[PDB]
């Protein structure tokens, strides 16, 4: 059912311009790496993917509903 | 008075004769490159060192690397040097793809000797080179004036060789039995012969696929480390001047 | 065209295909192309971009890619194909695998990103030492990285396990720079007169400000700065502008050539800025740099002409005049988070033109005249405590340690000396000796009551390490 | 490219206009014309050489000669 | 400061002889081997562009 390439396919064709792609994989990866930081020092649990936003504008990442268990 | 060598030097007399005192030089042999027993680098055989094993395979004193030798006081035995062999002889790289502990995983993949001893013989070029380095050897002033040189390889001779044969012949018979008899075994060799003089698709694709590139065209490599050895004798002289400072 | 040509492509015969490669290579590498560079929409970017929108069917060399993205502005247009084929190569053998790993480190270096630089050169070495020096460099720990480099140069001597030549010209290049970052210029200057490097003997040249002084000195140096010239770059010119300058002060210049030398800098660093991306990258901030050094570059040169025109009649008057220009000059700084080497350019040119002008003053005394040593302590004392914000050892120590010695004690001068003794307590580990012979006796305590109260302050809390309690509660209460 | 420091170093490093290093896309190679450089002055001198024949004008022992000639 | 003119004079012995390849010396060759010559000279500035030709054309002569 699921293989390993489906969001990058999307997200490869959601910018025709590959700089506009490079430039938010960029901000992307920074981003991911605050929000895993975030998470895991304060014992942040229920993660399902329908809690994680993604900014197609620039690459930001918000992670929402965030409590302590 | 010295005891001199006998008419035809061999293995075995050496061999008995200096039993139980230290080898001249160890050399270690692998898949491609050899050492000595305190050298920490490495020798090719394809480098200009390729002469030491030439000798060694000839039993040869190597009398081009006679002043290095004597710098390192090798010990010689009658002329000769008895060399010890130790014959050790006898994934997917550049590929992103690789795991290894320090590295992270990657989602494209699934998941992760025999001894020897010999002789080396001299050779006239050795006494030529052992006396023109005498002759440019400091100590009067020079460790030999050249023009007693004469006169100490006379003395020298007269040391090598104590006893000849002086006894005449008295036909032809008589001449060709003495030659047969005083063969040598390193003079009778025989004369030497003569001097004598699908993929293709991949290569050149391989070679399109390299092509502007700066270093790697050109090869389609023996490091020295003289950079690394130039900042250690900086550093030394640095830290040496500022002991006094 | 570059929604045409893909589907023109299709269209070829699959037997036909290297041959309208070869062709696409020859076009791309004419050399008519450079009555082009500056027009924005050029040839050369409609036909890569066209060519790399159906890589896998039309295969360009990498570096022929990479040759032309810096002179033609395609950079993300190679990126792109160069870090596709890291992933799926598209021919099995490791040379060509090997040249293009090389070909996108080339330019991950040339536009500034250090993080997918270090990520990708992680991935393919063979020692764990250059791993753990790579490793280190990225989080600025220059001792360890050097250290590693070093370790693994050694374990390679012995020549037990094989290795690559792309490694062995890594440790000693960054080596050099580790060594530069550490501000080793003594022996880095006798290495590259050694091994013949002229850039890396100017870089350390410049850093001796008394060695310009000397007119056999600098006549030499003029020989190298114009062996390097026949290619221009914007170090070069800089370097070339300075020189300059220093031969005006001398009246063995006109202000004209001076001004022509100027132009020729400026005009090149803004050809350079209109070759990268249009959007602010990383690959910016040394231009932006060179253009405050360009601008102070030209203040310098009018403060030397008013200098030697006013002083040339004995008129201590301009002090004032200078004052103004001086105190414009201390709020133009680089921010605390910009790389070290840009502080080190920036105390070293203040030093040079601070030197200018003591000299200048000094042979007229014979207050007022030693303004020079209060702005070279001030710039001193602001990089030593920038350098402490970047975690260097010693190098704060160092640059307030080499302050011992400086003549015309004043009132400036003197507040300044304080403030680097209040400095001196960096509240380090095995440290207490250092403290304990300050507390026993340091100058006077007489100068201002806050002063005075904040070393009482220290003293109690360093006491309070120790585990005197009531001596730092009296302290601090006092 | 001038400094002596060295070009083409996958390491942690410019003029506006470099220029193109020398390539060449498909041909004979530099390899064979430089072997077959001194067939082609024999061929020249000799006067001509007749179908069917060539390259071996000279001994194996007189090419070393014409060598170390040419190096000298 | 200085040029460290024994660096370069020592890169005479990096390149093959013509016998020991087998290739007639070119232009390539020839070039190589002349700026350690000029550098023993004590010819610091090197050597005209155009003389690695001239050299090639006079050994085809010869």
């Amino acid at each position: 059912f699921v293989d390993h390439t489906i969001v990058l396919e999307y997200f490869q064709g959601a910018y025709p311009n590959f700089a506009d792609f490079w430039l938010f994989r960029r901000r992307f990866s920074y981003q991911l790496a605050a929000l895993t930081f975030m998470t895991y020092t304060m014992h942040i649990d229920k993660r399902y993917p329908h809690k994680m936003n993604i900014a197609r504008g620039s690459g930001n990442i918000w992670g929402s509903e965030a409590v302590s268990y | 008075t010295f005891d001199a060598p006998p008419y035809v030097i061999t293995p075995e007399y050496i061999l008995k004769k200096f039993a139980g005192h230290p080898p001249s030089l160890i050399v270690h042999l692998y898949q491609n490159h050899f050492r000595f027993d305190q050298q920490e680098g490495m020798f090719q055989y394809k480098s200009p060192m390729r002469i030491f094993i030439e000798h060694l395979r000839n039993r040869t004193v190597p009398h081009e690397i006679m002043e290095y030798l004597i710098q390192g006081g090798v010990p010689f035995y009658e002329g000769c040097l008895i060399v010890q062999v130790f014959d050790h002889r006898t994934t997917v790289p550049f590929s992103i793809h690789n795991h290894n502990p320090y590295i992270t995983p990657s989602p494209y993949v699934p998941y992760p000797p025999t001894v020897y001893t010999v002789v080396l013989m001299p050779t006239a070029q050795a006494l030529h080179t052992d006396l023109l380095l005498k002759t440019v050897t400091p100590r009067d002033h020079m460790e030999l004036d050249p023009k007693n040189i004469y006169e100490v390889e006379a003395k020298i001779l007269l040391a090598t060789y104590p006893k000849l044969d002086l006894e005449p012949t008295k036909n032809a018979e008589e001449t060709i039995a003495k030659l047969e008899k005083l063969a040598h075994p390193e003079h009778s060799h025989k004369p030497p012969e003569p001097k004598v003089r699908d993929e293709a698709l991949a290569a050149e694709q391989e070679r399109y696929m390299l092509t502007l590139d700066e270093r790697l065209s050109s090869k389609l490599w023996e490091p020295r480390f003289e950079r690394f050895k130039l900042i250690e004798n900086i550093k030394q002289e640095h830290a040496e001047k500022k002991e006094q400072e | 065209w570059v929604a045409l040509f893909p589907m023109f492509w299709s269209a070829v015969p699959k037997e036909d295909r290297p041959d309208l490669e070869r062709g696409l290579v020859t076009l791309l590498t004419k050399d008519y192309h450079s009555r082009q560079m500056d027009k924005r929409p050029n040839v050369v970017q409609s036909l890569m971009a066209g060519a790399v929108k159906t890589w896998p069917h039309c295969k360009i060399p990498p570096h022929v890619l990479k040759f032309e993205a810096k002179t033609y502005d395609a950079w993300y247009t190679a990126l792109h194909q160069l870090e596709n084929a890291a992933i799926k190569p598209e021919i099995d053998s490791a040379a060509v695998r090997e040249s293009n790993l090389d070909a996108l480190v080339d330019l991950y270096s040339t536009l500034g990103e250090d993080d997918l630089f270090y990520g990708t050169w992680r991935r393919r070495c063979q020692f764990v030492e250059t791993n753990a020096g790579l490793s280190y460099e990225q989080h600025g720990m220059w001792e360890k990285a050097q250290r590693m480099y070093e370790s693994a140069q050694i374990k390679a001597r012995t020549g037990v396990i094989p290795f690559s030549e792309a490694e062995y010209m890594l440790w000693e290049d960054h080596w050099v720079l580790c060594a530069q970052k550490l501000q080793q210029w003594e022996i880095l200057q006798d290495f590259a007169k050694h091994e013949n490097f002229q850039d890396l003997l100017l870089e350390c040249a410049w850093r001796n400000t008394e060695y310009w002084q000397n007119q056999e000195n600098r006549d030499q140096l003029d020989t190298v700065i114009k062996g390097v010239m026949d290619a221009p770059t914007p170090r070069r010119y800089f370097f070339q502008a300075f020189m300059s300058l220093l031969k005006l002060h001398n009246k063995q210049e006109t202000p004209q050539d001076f001004n022509r030398v100027v132009d020729e800098a400026i005009q090149l660093s803004i050809r350079k800025w209109h070759q990268l991306p249009k959007r602010l990258t990383a690959a910016h901030v040394p231009l932006l740099q060179n253009f405050q050094q360009l601008v102070e570059l030209h203040d310098a040169s009018v403060i030397c002409q008013s200098l030697a025109q006013t002083n040339a009649s004995n008129l201590d008057v301009k002090s004032g005049e200078l004052k103004l220009l001086l105190g414009s000059w201390r709020d133009r700084l680089p921010n605390m988070w910009d790389d070290i080497v840009a502080w080190q350019d920036l105390v070293t040119w203040r030093q040079h033109v601070f030197g200018l002008i003591n000299a200048t003053y000094l042979q007229l005394i014979p207050s007022f005249a030693y303004r020079g040593y209060h702005e070279t302590a001030w710039i001193i004392n602001r990089f030593a405590h920038v350098a402490r914000k970047h975690a260097l050892p010693e190098v704060c120590i160092s640059q307030l340690s080499r302050i011992y010695t400086l003549p015309n004690i004043e009132i400036q001068e003197a507040f300044l000396k304080l403030r680097e003794q209040a400095k001196c307590h960096y509240q380090n580990p095995d440290e207490l000796t250092s403290g304990l012979d300050v507390i026993n006796n340091t100058n006077l305590n007489y100068f201002s009551a806050p002063q005075k109260a904040e070393f009482y302050t220290l003293k109690g809390m360093f006491l309070e390490k120790l585990g005197q309690k009531e001596e730092a509660d009296t302290a601090f209460g006092t | 490219n001038i400094g002596g420091a060295g070009s083409g170093r996958p390491t942690y490093t410019q003029p506006a206009l470099p220029k193109t290093p020398a390539f060449q896309l498909e041909g004979e190679g530099e390899r064979v014309l430089n072997k077959k450089k001194l067939d082609e002055l024999v061929r020249q001198v000799c006067g001509g050489t007749a179908e069917g024949q060539d390259g071996n004008m000279l001994t194996p022992e007189v090419e070393e000669s014409v060598l170390n000639m040419a190096d000298a | 400061l200085k040029m460290n003119f024994d660096l370069e004079i020592r890169k005479r012995y990096a390149q093959p002889l013509a016998v020991e390849s087998g290739e007639f010396p070119d232009t390539s060759n020839i070039e190589s081997r002349m700026l350690p010559f000029c550098y023993e000279a004590g010819l610091s500035s090197g050597h005209a562009p155009d003389a690695a030709q001239f050299m090639s054309i006079a050994t085809e002569t010869f």
